[PDB]
């Protein structure tokens, strides 16, 4: 499986340019896919979502009415149509896979991303900006939610993400308890409504990065502020 | 009511739509059970119009014929018959080479006709081995196998007697043994089957509409 | 007197229609489970004929006493529901003949169009078409004082040119569309049944041909015998004026009873004389 | 051939014979006790409240 | 020495029968005559899973008691979501003649098999989103009738060649071949300890086999027809068998005595599937008369009626926690009951 | 004066 994206570049403000992504060694017609941008120095934020078979198409209120998304399953490609670009839309763009059934693992793989330079919702609040940590020491990361993320079905919707320095983000915990595929068992997550916790027992090398919250209780996918890990 | 449950419902609807589309695409398929004796008849029928159950598929006049050969598994047929219950027709093959095999072939034919699963399933009979039987009947009269036969030693009347003896085991309304005699050397076989097959659907449709 | 016998036959045919239609709908809903489209068709036909039977007895009061013993709004309601049931029953007979034609003559094309959702869609379509075609009755219903001196339900107020226009439209539709199409469909079914090239030397073929021919002939003949006299009497009354006579009124009431009897006899013919339906019914 | 198969069958019968079959009463009492112990653990025996029932 | 061997075999059989008779001292019905009778167990369908076109032949409940795999003749293996009536997966099958289906205890793999003499193992949880067959197991000369999972790497399959086999999925070969059964084996049940499994066949015989030993230990006979469905008692010390002779019969491993026979005069058709409940109090068997009966294990009385299936009830299963039951019938419907 | 289903 490989997601390769292109089309990022320098765009004059008020213009319009399309970005494209191709997936290899991967089943495309059955996955709902998301476009998410990262500000150069700020945290991640959502852009758009295309469903499986394009049944539903969702956008963020920041780009509502100016952005469109389209999937070409026979062409095995995904297109982001951008128009009326602004100087605040300069960002690194990531496309992610998400398959939706009982016990699935959405957001498990993130693309390389492409840089773009230009010439109410539930708020995620992380109290701590960054934490200095040392190897072999447990570290706790907390997320706070304005609204309870627990539905009547019996599970709480929250996702944990790590920002590898100079690399694509990775998925660690989904639905508060289930580890991702290939992640070490050291990572763990727990908590309840308005108070969400991640723990890394016996911290080791290559675990540095910025940790992001996510929710799926409702559509707008406001991400966590982020917590930098310092070695 | 929540989000990923909505996505799961959408996936369920997509799966149901694909499943129904696959099912409708399976309407134009004819499932022909094959329960002949295996002396020389099955192979010619399989090869001309072309170790678990063997499926042979071929298209003819906008119909997809799927022949299911169950022989060679060597197991109990009481566990077999109920699986092959929705077949449109049962092709039976009868070899006229050996007189001894005729009795057990006829017994198997009667058993197939008398199954509760095949009470309303039509049967297409194939009296194979024409030319060799015609050449051999002169030397060997149809008396050792059928002492009750009282008729001239001729090909046509003996063949008609055999056909009548086979079809006398129907003993059931809403079922008819379509009988044909193939040489298995040079035939237009599949076409004949097509004609036969068509009738069943029409008959079935009639019982579907209540016109009977 | 004539009025008494007409009221008696009205009540008798109403009772027959109710009992038959309730029996058919009950047996379908209790055992048939409406699994195949055919059971859907007989179910909706029984529903149509049931409400047609329910609309019958209000006309019996008008036959017995010349004055309408009810209000004008209920007159409009009963005429509208009568139009619903009559036209949806005729269109249901049409669509059943079309379905039989497809299944028998073109089994491949039958599989091309046959589907349960298609059956439900066409049922709703014919019901909506019935509502649309009766809408003139809905908007132009009312009561006219009769020659006796009493109110009676009537459907064409402004005018008698519109009388002839409406009746011409009504029977031209109700025969040219349904009668011709069902006759052609059944003739093609007979042709296809006889077109079999397989010998089928057993008497099964002869029995099948006789059964199909008799079933077609009985339904076509009963449809003709029950609808033709009503339309011909109506068009004769509209085209040429006739002097009032109790004999003519009795004949008109009797022919209305005859068409109600056709509505009663349709479910018996379409369900009670069906092999699978008979097996399902006799199962209990 | 036949002798080898007969000997194998005889050996299997002898091996199956040389086991200690407990009394029927003791095994029956054990089964009854097991059924009685887990009576509360089986929702089919005792009807479950709708709140605890997720199949509503 | 053929006559001597036959005489020795007959003497051994007579000795075994005499030992079994001596071990028997009382009837379990008399022992459980003191307990209070179980009241009318009335059940109602809670969901009707829909989306099979042809008739259903097998089903299996998941370990989480939520996802169940159902197999039908249309060639589709549909993994269901019992709670929300969804279709998690729809795996097309190479051969549409499937008689058995298995769900792995871990949940990653699903097994199917039938008249193709091949057991297909399909991996649900892959990096890609599709469900692909992990491995096709071949070697059996008869139709597979039932298969159950021991682990993610070991599977036990009973075929139509009167044999059972144990396969290492990673190796793909036959580690153990359980032979010595004179009837076409139709069903096998695995004990909770996953070391002893009982297989019932067409010779009215149910044979206990040990996974590690690889040889038969005990044999139970007494049925008047072929054995169709088998199920261990929840403790693993007993089981029940359903047969075409229109009755279910319970057997105990240690005693080697048939304990009770669930027979009713009106019931005359055969048996397709049977299974115990969580506590073993209730034993559910679906018959060919478009019905399922729920028998009290110790009272031996038909206490539950499960009706609503128009066609023959083909497969039946009980959730791991035992709260729900599923009946998949030939009418292309699976019905969940509570 | 017959018309419709009721004669006037």
């Amino acid at each position: 499986v490989q997601l390769v994206e292109s089309g990022g570049g320098l765009v004059q403000p008020g213009g319009s340019r399309k970005l494209s992504c191709s997936a290899s060694g991967f089943a495309f017609s059955s996955f709902g896919m998301h476009w998410v941008r990262q500000a150069p120095e700020k945290g991640l934020e959502w852009v758009a979502y295309i469903s499986s078979g394009s049944g539903t198409i969702y956008y963020a209120d920041t780009v509502k009415g100016r952005f469109t998304i389209s999937r070409d399953d026979p062409k095995n490609t995904l297109f982001l149509q951008m128009t009326s670009l602004r100087s605040e839309d300069t960002a690194m763009y990531y496309c992610v896979r998400s398959i939706y059934y009982y016990g699935s693992s959405p957001f498990d793989f993130w693309g390389q991303g492409t840089t773009l330079t230009v010439s109410s919702d539930i708020v995620m609040t992380q109290a701590t900006s960054s934490v200095p940590v040392t190897p072999g020491e447990s570290v706790s990361i907390s997320c706070r939610s304005s609204k309870s993320l627990l539905h009547s079905n019996g599970n709480t919707y929250l996702y944990w993400f790590l920002q590898r320095p100079g690399q694509s983000p990775q998925l660690l915990i989904y639905r508060m308890s289930n580890l991702a595929s290939g992640v070490p068992d050291r990572f763990s997550g727990s908590g309840s409504g308005t108070a969400f916790t991640l723990t890394i027992s016996r911290l080791e090398a290559e675990d540095v990065g910025v940790y992001y919250c996510m929710q799926h209780l409702e559509y707008p996918l406001t991400f966590g502020a982020g917590t930098k890990l310092e070695l | 009511l929540s989000a990923e449950e909505r996505a799961a419902l959408e996936r369920s609807k997509a799966i149901e739509k694909n499943l129904k589309e696959d099912g409708i695409s399976a309407a134009k398929d004819v499932k022909l059970l094959l329960l002949g004796a295996d002396n020389s008849g099955k192979s010619t029928i399989v090869k001309q119009m072309k170790t678990g159950i063997v499926e042979t598929h071929f298209t003819f006049k906008n119909l997809h014929f799927r022949l299911f050969d169950v022989g060679g598994q060597r197991s109990e047929r009481k566990k077999w018959i109920h699986c092959f219950e929705d077949v449109t027709a049962i092709i039976f093959c009868v070899d006229l080479s050996d007189y001894n095999r005729m009795h057990e072939s006829l017994m198997d034919f009667d058993s197939i006709c008398n199954n509760k699963f095949f009470i309303d399933t039509s049967i297409i009979l194939f009296l194979n081995k024409k030319d060799l039987f015609g050449e051999k009947i002169k030397k060997s009269p149809l008396t050792i196998c059928f002492p009750e036969y009282t008729g001239p030693n001729t090909y046509e009347d003996a063949a008609a007697y055999i056909q009548a003896q086979f079809e006398s085991k129907n003993r059931s309304p809403n079922k008819e043994i379509y009988c044909h005699m193939t040489c298995a050397t040079d035939t237009n076989n599949a076409q004949v089957i097509f004609d036969a097959v068509t009738d069943i659907i029409i008959a079935n449709n009639l019982r579907g509409c209540g016109l009977y | 007197t004539s009025n008494a016998v007409l009221t008696f036959i009205y009540f008798v045919v109403c009772i027959i229609g109710l009992c038959g239609n309730t029996l058919v709908i009950y047996v379908i809903l209790r055992y048939a489970k409406m699994k195949t489209i055919t059971n859907i068709y007989i179910l909706n036909l029984a529903i149509a004929d049931e409400l047609f039977m329910l609309g019958l007895p209000f006309l019996a009061m008008q036959v017995a006493l010349v004055h309408w013993p009810f209000g004008k709004a209920i007159c409009r309601v009963v005429m509208t529901v009568d139009g619903i049931n009559q036209f949806t029953s005729i269109f249901c007979l049409t669509v059943m003949s079309i379905d039989r034609y497809l299944a028998v003559v073109h089994p491949i094309k039958s599989a091309k169009w046959r589907r349960p959702r298609t059956a439900k869609m066409i049922t709703m379509a014919v019901w909506g078409v019935s509502l649309l075609v009766i809408l003139p009755i809905m908007i132009y219903a009312g009561l006219r004082s009769n020659q006796w001196g009493r109110s009676s339900c009537t459907i064409n107020w402004p005018g008698g040119a519109w009388y002839t226009g409406f009746i011409i439209y009504t029977f031209i539709l109700g025969f040219l569309v349904p009668l011709t199409i069902i006759c052609l469909c059944y003739l093609f079914i007979i042709i296809k049944v006889k077109s079999s090239g397989i010998r089928v030397g057993s008497s099964k073929r002869k029995k099948s041909e006789k059964k199909v021919t008799r079933m077609v002939s009985i339904v076509v003949a009963v449809f003709i015998f029950c609808w033709l006299p009503f339309y011909i009497f109506n068009v004769s009354s509209v085209s040429m004026a006739i002097s009032p006579t109790p004999a003519l009124k009795g004949m008109f009431d009797f022919v209305v009873v005859l068409t109600y009897a056709n509505s009663c006899a349709n479910p018996i013919l379409y369900a009670f004389l069906s092999d699978n339906f008979k097996k399902s019914f006799q199962n209990v | 051939a036949s002798i080898a198969q007969a000997r194998k069958l005889v050996e299997q019968l002898k091996m199956e014979a040389n086991i200690d079959r407990i009394k029927v009463s003791k095994a029956a009492a054990d089964l009854m006790a097991y059924c009685e112990a887990h009576a509360k653990e089986d929702p089919l025996l005792t009807p479950v409240p709708a709140s605890e029932n997720p199949f509503r | 020495e053929l006559d001597q061997l036959r005489q020795e075999a007959e003497q051994l059989k007579n000795q075994i029968r005499d030992a079994r008779k001596a071990c028997a001292d009382a009837t379990l019905s008399q022992i459980t005559n003191n307990i209070d009778p179980v009241g009318r167990i009335q059940m109602r369908t809670r969901r009707t899973l829909r989306g099979h076109l042809a008739k259903i032949y097998a089903m299996h409940w998941g370990t989480d008691s939520r996802l169940l795999v159902s197999a039908s003749q249309d060639g589709k293996l549909i993994i269901w979501d019992s709670y929300t009536t969804n279709k998690v997966h729809a795996i097309p099958l190479r051969s549409s003649w499937v008689m058995t289906c298995a769900y792995a205890p871990s949940g990653n793999y699903v097994a199917c098999g039938g008249l193709d003499n091949i057991c297909s193992i399909y991996n649900l949880k892959t990096r890609e989103g599709n469900v692909r067959v992990s491995r096709e197991l071949a070697g059996h000369t008869g139709y597979l009738s039932c298969c159950r999972f021991l682990d993610d790497n070991q599977i036990v399959t009973s075929s139509g060649d009167t044999t059972c086999a144990l396969w290492d999925i990673e190796t793909g070969q036959q580690t153990t071949t359980f032979t010595g059964h004179t009837g076409d084996v139709m069903s096998l049940s695995l004990a909770p300890d996953t070391r002893l499994f009982v297989s019932g066949a067409c010779d009215a015989s149910a044979k206990l086999w040990d996974v590690r030993e690889g040889m038969c230990r005990q044999t139970f006979t007494g049925h008047e027809s072929d054995i169709n469905a088998i199920c261990f008692f929840p403790n693993g010390n007993a089981f029940a068998t359903g047969s075409d002779d229109a009755t279910c019969r319970l057997f105990d491993l240690r005693a080697d005595q048939e304990l009770m026979t669930y027979s009713h005069d009106n019931i005359i058709c055969g048996i397709t599937s049977v299974s115990f409940s969580k506590s073993g109090r209730l034993l559910l068997a679906g018959y060919d008369d478009f019905n399922c009966n729920v028998w009290d294990a110790l009272k031996a009385d038909r206490a539950g009626v499960l009706a609503g299936h128009d066609n023959r009830v083909s497969c039946l299963g009980v959730t791991d926690d035992g709260m729900a039951v599923a009946t998949g019938s030939w009418d292309s419907f699976l019905k969940i009951w509570n | 004066x017959c018309f419709x289903k009721t004669c006037t």
